[PDB]
Parts: C-alpha cells; structure tokens; sequence
C-alpha cells in the first residue's frame, strides 16, 4: 500500500487490498499397454523378465 | 373311488451322470509319446537314408 501526506487539517485517506486466489482441480492420468497372452507365456519360460 | 398318487403331485428324484463312460478322445496320444517342449517353435533333426 501508499502511505499519503497528510496535513493537520485534511483527510486521512484509504486504500485498497490486492488479494488474488489460483485454484487447481484434480486430474487423473492413464497409460495402457495391450499385450497378448502369447507373449506372456513367452517371457515366463523362455525366461526374459520383459514386464517386470 | 380311493386316494391315489395323483393328487399328491410328487416331484420325482434326479439320477444325473454317471462317473465314467467311454469317451472317444484322443487316439494319437496312444502311439507315440507327448514330448513336452517350452513355449516357441519346435525344430529337430530327420535321419532319412539308410
């Protein structure tokens, strides 16, 4: 705020208070990956370790 | 002319299954064996000649 000069006789006057409220909402995010069944047998006993 | 069976409706039993009949299945299995191989294309040798 600006402080003002101020004689004996004139009037004290006032300002204004600069308040700015930011608000964020929530969003939720998805990855997907289609993998058939084929190819999961295939790292199990072919021994690769691929998903993990 | 007398009380019969008809009136009082019974509602039967249920013999469902029985536990084993001969199923024609598989006759290959029966004249050579399984051999079980991991997942994956299977390639092996063929001796022809003699």
């Amino acid at each position: 705020p600006r402080a003002k000069i101020v004689g004996e006789g004139e009037v004290k006057p006032s300002a204004s208070v600069d308040v700015s409220a930011f608000t964020a909402q929530p969003i939720k995010v998805v990855t997907q990956q289609r993998v058939s069944d084929e190819f999961m047998w295939a790292d199990a006993d072919y021994r690769l370790g691929v998903l993990q | 002319d007398f009380l019969s069976v008809g009136k009082l409706e019974l509602p039967g039993s249920m013999i469902g299954a029985v536990r084993d009949r001969a199923i024609d299945s598989g006759v290959l299995a029966k004249l050579s064996p399984e051999q079980p191989t991991i997942f994956g294309p299977v390639k092996g040798a063929v001796f022809s000649g003699v």
